[PDB]
């Protein structure tokens, strides 16, 4: 006997009735984006840019502001808060159930660390002059957003009560992810793959 | 409160500061350039991080691939050994847990392949992800192998070790003044095609408006064939006489105590074992220019064989010298 | 073959001619961007022209 991400109950993995209309498969799918973002954003930040182009004395905190930076910090702090709430609800529910049922909160924890890594990646890639990499981040959000949606709609088909704690708590994540996606899009113009001026201006200490 | 800005600190490393630069960017090809050159402490981590990441990622992919095909249901729930006979419909034989998928990804990528977890012919997506995982594994393997060989190629070169004396001198040789430092070498291999150049850095206005702020003249080093080369095994003394053409010709004994001079010295050449060019540079502000002091004999013929005694590399002894100017000394005989 | 990036020696857009140290002088500006230094450097300036010879041969370039 050990961890059972789908509940240690037979037929809890019986996918005969429908392909994605399962309580745990949706959770695992939602988990996947974090276990992709961490493993595509750990070493890139680890092996920083160390090549020599012009000099070593760069303007400290050169581009202190970034396009749309005002929302980012507060929005991601709210994302951390809602992840905390989700993990709390799961963990409090856990003690009533029989088996471990890691599907309750493992995605929440993985998303917590993923969001913290996202904040670190944003700050370490924006302050230094390297926005061509930032495009990668955008992909994550899209992926993550889709999975989050893939959850919520199904719940409506199951019609969980609006007054229930879990459904209400999990609802806001989709909107938070959408706002974050819009924030990432709005700074899409200066640095992107093509057809942009991509104007270069240095900023004063 | 700061002292006059120095062009080159004692450890080379020209400390200029270029600003107003047309900052291109990074191009994402800088990351690989940095990665090929790291201190060995890191390249035993990025190796482990890359391998372990790729393994775990493909393990989760196998887990979901098996999970969505209903295999895990057939293994876990249906009869353990006797009550159930496999329908052969499974996607990846005998992987009924996540740890099983981990021990399958290790097999499928490190080319171990124990054979207790075969690949059947049912699930096309499984074959697709097998092709993709194998390709990714080979690409990562080749990149890491090339990185390790590159960082084994650079095990010969360590650091430039060519030692100039602390402070220079100015003395009398053959009835004429001079200006001497002391170069030297440490490691076993000699230098090949070694060359020496002496530049004096100054702020020299011109009678026609132009005022070059930091301008660098070149001055010859003493040699009986007018060749800037030098062949050194024991420390030499690269003198450079002063004459009307030379810029130090107007230096003075007292004015040098408050004067704007900057005699940088650069030395180039290759090393036989490495076969790589190299150079070393230093500078001598007025504060560390003595006067009258001459360098000390260092080589003494012992009973058996010659000995160079580093114990007194930069020691100097006072000796006769006039306090007049170069132009004073060369002005007239009686002068 | 990844150590290389590209050329990094920069010239002035325009020349200059003036009087220095009493006589006419031709100028040009040279600068560098790469942090690593450039050892054993050398420069050469050449005039390219269509010429004439008393014997008659003409070299176009
Ligand atoms: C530390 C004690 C054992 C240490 C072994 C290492 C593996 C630990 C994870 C683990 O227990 O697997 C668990 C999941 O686990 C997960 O769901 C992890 C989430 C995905 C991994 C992403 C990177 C982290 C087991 O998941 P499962 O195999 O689907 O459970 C059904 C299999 N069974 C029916 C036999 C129970
Ligand atoms: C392990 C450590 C890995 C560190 C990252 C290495 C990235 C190397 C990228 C090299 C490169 O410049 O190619 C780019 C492709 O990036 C890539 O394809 C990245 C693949 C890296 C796999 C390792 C762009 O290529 P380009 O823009 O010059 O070509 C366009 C012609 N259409
Ligand atoms: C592990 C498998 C070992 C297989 C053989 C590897 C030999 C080559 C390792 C290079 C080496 O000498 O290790 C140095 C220190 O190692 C260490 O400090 C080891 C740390 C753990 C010791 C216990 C790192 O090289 P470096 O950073 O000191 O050299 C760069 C500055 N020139
Ligand atoms: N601040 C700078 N940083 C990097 N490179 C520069 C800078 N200024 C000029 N250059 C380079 O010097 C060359 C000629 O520059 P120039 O003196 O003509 O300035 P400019 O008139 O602004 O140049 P351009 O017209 O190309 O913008 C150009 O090829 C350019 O790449
Ligand atoms: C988990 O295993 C239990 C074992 O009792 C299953 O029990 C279900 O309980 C409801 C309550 O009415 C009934 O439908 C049956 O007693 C069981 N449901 C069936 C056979 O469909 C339970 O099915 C398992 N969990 C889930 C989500 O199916
Ligand atoms: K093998």
């Amino acid at each position: 006997m050990s961890l059972s991400f789908c509940g240690n109950n037979i037929s809890s993995y019986n996918i005969y009735h429908g392909v994605l209309q399962n309580p745990c498969f949706v959770d695992a799918l939602n988990l996947v984006p974090h276990v992709f973002l961490l493993f595509i954003t750990f070493p890139i930040l680890f092996i920083g840019w160390g090549s020599q182009s012009s000099k070593v004395q760069i303007h400290h905190n050169t581009w202190l502001h970034f396009p749309g930076h005002n929302l980012r910090w507060i929005l991601t702090f709210a994302l951390l808060f809602v992840h905390v709430c989700e993990i709390a609800e799961g963990i409090v529910s856990d003690s009533q159930r029989a088996s471990r049922h890691l599907h309750l909160f493992m995605p929440a924890v993985m998303g917590f660390v993923a969001t913290t890594t996202s904040i670190v990646y944003y700050h370490n890639i924006e302050t230094s002059n390297f926005p061509k990499l930032l495009l990668a981040l955008f992909l994550y959000w899209v992926m993550a957003f889709i999975t989050k949606t893939i959850k919520l709609v199904k719940y409506w088909q199951l019609g969980w009560g609006m007054s229930d704690l879990r459904f209400c708590i999990t609802g806001v994540m989709v909107i938070l992810n959408g706002l974050l996606m819009a924030v990432e899009i709005n700074v899409i113009r200066v640095r992107r793959y093509v057809f942009f001026m991509n104007p270069q201006k240095v900023k004063p200490p | 409160r700061l002292p006059k800005a120095r062009f080159i600190a004692k450890s080379g490393a020209c400390n200029l500061a270029h600003k107003n630069i047309r900052e291109q960017g990074r191009f994402l090809q800088d990351i690989f350039t940095t990665l090929v050159d790291l201190k060995w402490r890191h390249t035993l981590v990025i190796f482990t991080m890359s391998f372990l990441c790729s393994w775990l990622l493909f393990a989760i992919m196998w887990w979901l691939v098996a999970f969505a095909h209903g295999d895990i249901y057939a293994y876990m729930e249906k009869g353990i050994t006797e009550k159930s006979g496999l329908e052969s419909a499974v996607c990846v034989t005998n992987v009924r847990s996540f740890t099983s998928a981990f021990l399958f990804s290790i097999e499928v990528q490190v080319t171990i392949g124990f054979g207790g977890r075969m690949m059947t012919e049912e699930c096309p997506l499984a074959i697709t992800v097998l092709i993709l995982q194998n390709i990714v594994g080979l690409i990562i393997n080749a990149v890491m192998l090339g990185c390790i060989f590159m960082k084994t190629a650079q095990a010969h070169r360590r650091a430039e070790t060519l030692i100039f004396s602390r402070h220079a001198v100015i003395a009398v040789r053959n009835g004429k003044l001079c200006f001497m430092f002391r170069v030297g070498d440490l490691r076993k291999s000699m230098i090949i095609s070694a060359s020496v150049r002496i530049q004096v850095v100054k702020k020299t206005t011109t009678p026609e408006g132009e005022v070059v702020p930091i301008h660098q003249q070149d001055i010859p080093v003493d040699n009986p064939i007018e060749s800037n080369n030098i062949f050194l095994v024991a420390p030499l003394i690269i003198c450079h006489v002063i004459d009307k053409r030379s810029p130090l010709y107007d230096i003075s004994a007292t004015d040098l105590v408050n004067q704007d001079l900057e005699v940088i010295v650069i030395l180039e050449g290759v090393v036989e074992t490495t076969g790589i060019t190299t150079q070393a540079r230093t500078s001598y502000i007025a504060e560390e220019i003595q006067w009258g002091h001459r360098f000390v004999s260092i080589v003494t013929e012992e009973e058996g064989v010659y000995s160079v005694d580093y114990s007194k590399f930069g020691n100097t002894v006072r000796v006769a010298a006039p306090r007049c100017s170069a132009r004073e000394l060369d002005e007239k005989p009686s002068i």
